[PDB]
């Protein structure tokens, strides 16, 4: 009677030892899922700020080149001026 | 037979959770009983002098090691219980089989029984069933 209950203490640890792996793999697994849709909200948040950024940088030359088409139709205004100057000399 | 893509990805979640790229001689008994594996550690050390002079496995020498060992249940651990049940009325003291454990047979932690009965603390009579081990154990 003595060997048979010797192999059921080590059948007993060795199953033992099986469970709580899975345990702990269930609780790598979920560990895992939790990081990582956290981390798709930590880059799907990196991705909008470069979205914003580009709107910034958008709004800026949006200004930049406006301002700079005012530059040619006020030099078009101010000739008018003089032209008109010269037609009152004549 | 040869282990279906299934498997083989199964295996390789496993095996990537323990950044190497290859995984210890201690990890190795976990990683194969997270598999659904229930070896003893005798079988364990058989296996590692197997492949060893290195230090380590990697996945493909652990696919390997993952043919060498394979499962031909749950009526072995519970002929392996009822060896507990002393009264043969299907349950065990809880204190008993801590004793059992510890001191006797392979010899495990006291964390390593305490998660074993960390579970089993909300069965705690002071004696406990081993069919709600029984169904603990054997699930994945």
């Amino acid at each position: 009677g003595s060997r048979h209950r010797l192999w059921a203490v080590i059948t007993v640890q060795a199953y033992a030892r099986g469970m709580i792996a899975r345990r702990l793999h269930r609780r790598l697994r979920v560990e895992y899922q939790r990081r990582l849709e956290a981390e798709r909200m930590r880059l799907a948040e990196e991705e909008k700020l470069r979205k914003e950024m580009s709107a910034k940088k958008a709004k800026e030359e949006a200004e930049r080149k406006h301002q700079e088409r005012l530059a040619q139709l006020a030099r078009e205004d101010a000739e008018r001026e003089l032209k008109e100057k010269e037609e009152a000399r004549r | 037979d040869q282990l279906t893509e299934e498997q083989i990805a199964e295996f390789k979640e496993a095996f990537s959770l323990f950044g190497d790229g290859t995984i210890t001689t201690k990890e190795l008994g976990t990683v194969m009983r997270s598999l659904g594996q229930n070896p003893t550690e005798a079988e364990l050390q058989d296996m590692i002098n197997e492949v060893d002079a290195n230090g380590t496995i990697d996945f493909p020498e652990f696919l390997t090691m993952m043919a060498r060992k394979m499962k031909d249940s749950e009526e072995e651990i519970r002929e392996a219980f009822r060896v507990f049940d002393k009264d043969g009325n299907g349950y065990i003291s809880a204190a008993e089989l801590r004793h059992v454990m510890t001191n006797l047979g392979e010899k495990l932690t006291d964390e390593e029984v305490d998660e074993m009965i960390r579970e089993a603390d909300i069965d705690g009579d002071g004696q406990v069933n081993y069919e709600e081990f029984v169904q603990m154990m054997t699930a994945k």
